[PDB]
RNA sequence: AAACUCCAGUUGACACAAAAUAGACUACGAAAGUGGCUUUAACAUAUCUGAACACACAAUAGCUAAGACCCAAACUGGGAUUAGAUACCCCACUAUGCUUAGCCCUAAACCUCAACAGUUAAAUCAACAAAACUGCUCGCCAGAACACUACGAGCCACAGCUUAAAACUCAAA
């Protein structure tokens, strides 16, 4: 899927979230999925750059209180 | 048709291929310190790739570099130069007691 | 065998038959000898698992076809 | 053979190559290169002397010229290495491959076949 | 082409070492070489004892000469170094910096079936 | 496989070499 | 002959334990292939025989490594029976 | 496959070498052609595990200094015992030291051998001082 | 670009006039080609 | 300091000493362990011969010259003649895989000498003379 | 046992011989072959197939001539074992293995798989080997044995090589 490209980058940059996946809940949303949804919203607002669309997404989540610890 | 159908593309989660410790670095016959890390301390024997972990290309470069350095007067043949015994041990071989 | 107990109960409850145990040679193709000349064989065999425990097809898949018994199978 | 002072085929058309130091001209000449570089100059000389389009390297003419340069290199090699059976084989195979090319060029374009024979000094011979 | 002369010189005092290097670099120039650089690798103990010109050597001065020369100069230079009594061992190799290293993606596995059958 | 066909040829060649030697 | 002495194949003795020093030296020479190389060099091995043995050895190692890998993989299920009675 | 045969049909079967399986086995059943192979190769694995423990100082300081060398290691088919052989030293005084430390180490070594989860189920290991020709030794004492 | 780079290097090339100066300027210097590699692929330059 | 199995390198400044003598000054016991005999020569660090003993010089002959007890006896004999000349510590250099390879070293110790190091110098040609053909037995 | 005792050990000096480890790699070359180092030259063909004989090659052994000679070694001599001789074992040593210049042209020269192109669907397929086939071309084969033979012919080959029958005989091979 197109979002798999965003997931590969998110896992490389920020790693797997210290939050644990709950695959029993069919509506579970991980930090990566929350990142992907925000990344998708900002792309639809007309932004087309990839490196810029990725940095603005992290800021939005930090504003919402999400913990994003860069791996390196 | 349908937006949720899978799309054709290359694996985005694919990991890079493994690399030997010497991948991307020039192997010179004059760099005896590097070459000495791949010979036996007691016998000077060149280690096989199963001990050095090197790839086929670098295993050959190191081997050819050692043979050149030995016969040109840069590297001993029958033992590892004792100056290089305290260098990083990059070879998967355990000897002593 | 993780589901042997569950399947035997489901068969008993619906009023049908279950065979989750080791399948002996000839239960279907040699049934008259094993059970008697008047034994009635199954009209339908349902496989909830079509493979045996060595990852080969359950022998009853072939033997059901030999005896012309229709099979349902996951 | 081209003079040793001849520049390499790669550096002959760079702007300002005639105003560089003499040392830089020696380092970009045939004198400081392997024999394969001298053969590229020979091939280019024959291509412009003979073929109509010197930049068409896939034409039957260019292949005969390229192979004729290799044949001359093998003959020079074997003049010094007379027990080299490997290169003696390559020479005889190359001569046979050129004859097959010349046969096909003679059959398709005789006017070009004649210029190739004159230009390269080949005396075409019919087989026994 | 571009060559690298790995030169092991007899352990001598500074004046005789400079005279040997000058005499060796001039031999290269007389044969048509363009000398690019001269590097001192230092005096050290040899990896083994070397006998050269009716003498035994245990130490030597290691020097490098980076230079360009015609292909015919190598054979003539190798002969010159064999006669210089102050040269313990001299070897001419193609300069390693000329050979460009090809990029490597990584280590692709080789299947076990190929190992045996091949 | 067996080598019986080779053995026949072996003996034939041996006897031939032996005949050639004698004569 | 021309090399320095008392560096190659040299083991120091600890607390007068010469048996352990000799075993360490023997282990070094074995791992480096010298002990088996000296033995094979007592008599000439004919080139066709050396290739045959070098090919047999190479294939026995590949076969033993592959059989160990299979046993390790199929030993994960050596745990007790989870569905005993069924 | 190779000249070494690998045709066994039940190749996907999960090997279960445990003491309990031997009791739940058909008495008529006899070892198959490729059934010995797993035993020959599993016994070799035990040799590999034991050899590393001896030469690594982390396992035990007393064991490391001894520098014990394993002559042979062959498990039993019963799954009740394991036979391991270490080479004896010349000095009978030194022999006593090695056996004593090895005798006490064996109990812990077993738990350390369980660290290899693939080889977790290890039958109690027997260690045999290599008195290969004790007949002369015992005869000369008397 | 290769002709330009090469034209600057020729200024530092040894010549018969500057041979003695460059020979002596080398006996005072030291060039070290030695370095070691680590299990992580990092170069460990010598302690000099 | 931790023990090093690597010998001290000459020219470096080591702290190891044996009767006030450095490693480079300890006499050397050269043991030649052949298939049919064992020869032991003790020499000083300057290559001065101090003692020689072999199974043949100790009265063993023919198939007896090549045993463990014969080499052990030769070691004791060489140790005795070497001890008289002032030798206590020796460096052992053994070449060959004969039966007296280890036994010859034991005899040197039973004779009163202390072995501080063991060196193997068994000749291994790196490619050399062609060996004789296999024995048809 | 014989042999050696200008023997053996240490140390130093010192090859026209052979090329540990790397190599658990599977590369180069038409094949034969090729695994110490350096440099030079250098690895045919922009459709494929195309020769017992044309052209050029071709392990080992061998021939001719001139050199080298550590080690190995047919042969030979001596010692031993043996009823005894030869062999197997030990010692010494030669042709030969090496170099050079010519020949000779053989191999279980075998991945025992002809070259090229294509396919993985049909029937998967006598068996075994090495999954089963298609197109196309050259070479070759037609019971066994006689027979890697005879004769003829060609060949630097002369107790040789290549090509290669028939008669008698059998019901198998
Ligand atoms: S993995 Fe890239 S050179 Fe070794
Ligand atoms: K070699
Ligand atoms: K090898
Ligand atoms: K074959
Ligand atoms: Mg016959
Ligand atoms: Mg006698
Ligand atoms: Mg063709
Ligand atoms: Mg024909
Ligand atoms: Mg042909
Ligand atoms: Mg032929
Ligand atoms: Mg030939
Ligand atoms: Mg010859
Ligand atoms: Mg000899
Ligand atoms: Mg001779
Ligand atoms: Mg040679
Ligand atoms: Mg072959
Ligand atoms: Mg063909
Ligand atoms: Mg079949
Ligand atoms: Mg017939
Ligand atoms: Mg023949
Ligand atoms: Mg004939
Ligand atoms: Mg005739």
């Amino acid at each position: 899927y197109h979002e798999d490209r965003i997931r590969a980058k998110f896992y490389s940059v920020y790693g797997s979230g210290q939050r644990a996946f709950d695959l029993f809940n069919p509506n579970f949303k991980s930090t990566c999925q929350r990142f992907v949804e925000k990344y998708t919203e900002l792309q639809k607002l007309g932004e087309t750059d990839e490196e810029k669309l990725f940095v603005e997404t992290g800021k939005a989540l930090l504003a919402e209180g999400v913990i994003l610890r860069r791996v390196g | 048709s349908n937006e949720d159908l899978p799309i054709s593309m290359e694996n985005p989660y694919k990991e890079p291929l493994k690399k030997c410790i010497l991948c991307g670095k020039h192997v010179d016959y004059k760099n005896v310190q590097l070459l000495s890390q791949f010979v036996s301390p007691f016998t000077g024997c060149i280690y096989g790739r199963h001990i050095t972990g090197l790839c086929g290309k670098k295993q050959k470069e190191i081997t050819k570099a050692i043979k050149r350095a030995q016969i040109m007067g840069f590297m001993p043949v029958t033992y590892k130069d004792p100056a290089y015994l305290k260098d990083p041990k990059v070879c998967n071989i355990r000897y002593r007691e | 065998r993780q589901f042997s107990y569950l399947i035997e109960n489901m068969a008993r409850d619906c009023g049908e038959y279950a065979h989750t145990r080791y399948f002996r040679g000839g239960m279907l193709t040699n049934a008259r000898l094993l059970f008697g000349p008047t034994v009635r064989l199954p009209d339908l065999i349902i496989f909830l698992h079509t493979l045996n425990n060595i990852f080969e097809p359950h022998v009853a898949v072939r033997d059901a076809a030999k005896m012309n018994i229709p099979t349902v199978g996951i | 053979d081209p003079p040793p002072s001849t520049l390499l085929k790669d550096y002959q058309n760079v702007p300002g190559i005639e105003k560089v130091d003499d040392v830089v001209k020696r380092l970009l000449s045939l004198e400081m290169a392997n024999k394969k570089e001298m053969l590229k100059i020979k091939q280019e000389q024959f291509m412009k002397k003979i073929v109509a389009n010197p930049e068409d390297t896939r034409s039957l003419e260019a292949r005969i010229i390229a192979l004729s340069v290799k044949i001359r290199s093998y003959e020079e090699h074997l003049e010094k290495h007379r027990k080299d059976k490997a290169h003696k084989r390559y020479l005889l195979m190359s001569i046979d491959q050129r004859k097959k090319m010349l046969k096909n060029l003679r059959n398709t374009n005789y006017d070009v076949f004649e210029k190739i024979c004159w230009g390269l000094g080949i005396e075409y011979t019919f087989p026994p | 082409p571009r060559y690298e002369l790995a030169l092991i010189l007899k352990a001598m005092q500074r004046p005789e070492t400079a005279a040997t290097l000058k005499r060796t670099i001039e031999a290269l120039m007389d044969r048509g070489a363009i000398v690019r650089d001269l590097e001192n690798l230092g005096e050290r103990a040899l990896p083994y004892r070397i006998s050269a010109h009716s003498q035994q050597h245990n130490r030597g001065g290691y020097f490098l000469v980076d230079f360009y020369a015609p292909t015919a100069a190598v054979e003539s230079m190798v002969e010159h170094l064999s006669r210089d009594i102050d040269v313990i061992r001299g070897n001419i190799v193609k300069h390693p910096l000329t050979q460009e290293l090809k990029e490597c993606e990584g280590i692709v596995p080789v299947p076990l079936a190929e190992k045996l059958y091949s | 496989k067996n080598v019986l066909k080779i053995r026949r040829r072996k003996m034939n060649h041996h006897k031939y070499r032996k005949l050639v030697k004698k004569t | 002959a021309k090399h320095l002495k008392f560096i190659a194949r040299t083991v120091m003795v600890q607390e007068g334990n010469v048996e352990s020093a000799y075993r360490t030296l023997n282990r070094i020479l074995t791992m480096d292939g010298l002990i088996e190389d000296i033995k094979h060099r007592r008599y000439y091995e004919k080139p066709c025989r050396r290739r045959q043995r070098e090919s047999y050895e190479r294939c026995r190692r590949i076969y033993n490594m592959e059989m160990a890998r299979k046993i390790n993989f199929l030993m994960r299920k050596n745990r007790a029976d989870p569905w005993q009675g069924c | 496959k190779v000249w070494y045969e690998s045709p066994s049909l039940g190749s996907h079967s999960t090997y279960k070498p445990s003491k309990l399986e031997f009791l739940m086995r058909s008495t008529s059943k006899k070892t198959r052609k490729e059934d010995h192979a797993r035993l020959r190769a599993l016994n070799g694995l035990l040799y590999k595990a034991l050899t590393d423990l001896l030469c690594t100082p982390e396992v035990s300081q007393e064991l490391y200094d001894l520098n014990v060398e394993l002559s042979k290691v062959s498990l039993t088919p019963d799954f009740s015992a394991c036979r391991a052989y270490w080479k004896t030293t010349l000095s009978a005084e030194q022999n006593a030291h090695m056996e004593a430390v090895l005798q006490r180490s064996a109990a812990h070594m077993r738990h350390l051998l369980m660290s290899q989860q693939t080889l977790r189920n290890v039958p109690p290991i027997v260690f045999v001082q290599d008195k290969g020709n004790a007949a002369l030794a015992e005869l000369d004492q008397l | 670009r290769e002709v330009l780079q090469l034209q600057e290097e020729v200024k530092n090339f040894i010549t018969r006039e500057n041979l003695e100066a460059r020979v002596e300027a080398a006996l005072d210097s030291r060039k070290n080609y030695n370095w070691a590699i680590t299990r992580e692929g990092l170069v460990v330059r010598p302690q000099r | 300091t931790k023990f090093s199995i690597y010998p001290p390198i000459p020219g470096e400044e080591s702290s190891l000493r044996w009767a006030g003598k450095k490693f480079e000054e300890i006499p050397i016991a050269h043991i030649k362990a052949s298939h049919n005999n064992t020869q032991i020569q003790v020499v000083s660090a300057s290559n001065e011969p101090l003692a020689f003993a072999s199974c043949g010089t100790e009265g063993f002959r023919n198939a007896k010259k090549g045993t463990g007890i014969a080499a052990q006896t030769a070691g004791i004999a060489a140790a005795a003649r070497a001890k008289q000349k002032g030798v206590i510590h020796i460096r052992v250099v053994v070449k060959g895989l004969g039966p007296g390879r280890l036994s010859a070293m034991h005899g040197l110790i039973m004779g009163g000498l202390e072995v501080i190091s063991i060196t193997d110098n068994t000749p291994i040609p790196h490619x050399g003379c062609r060996p004789r053909k296999a024995r048809k037995l």
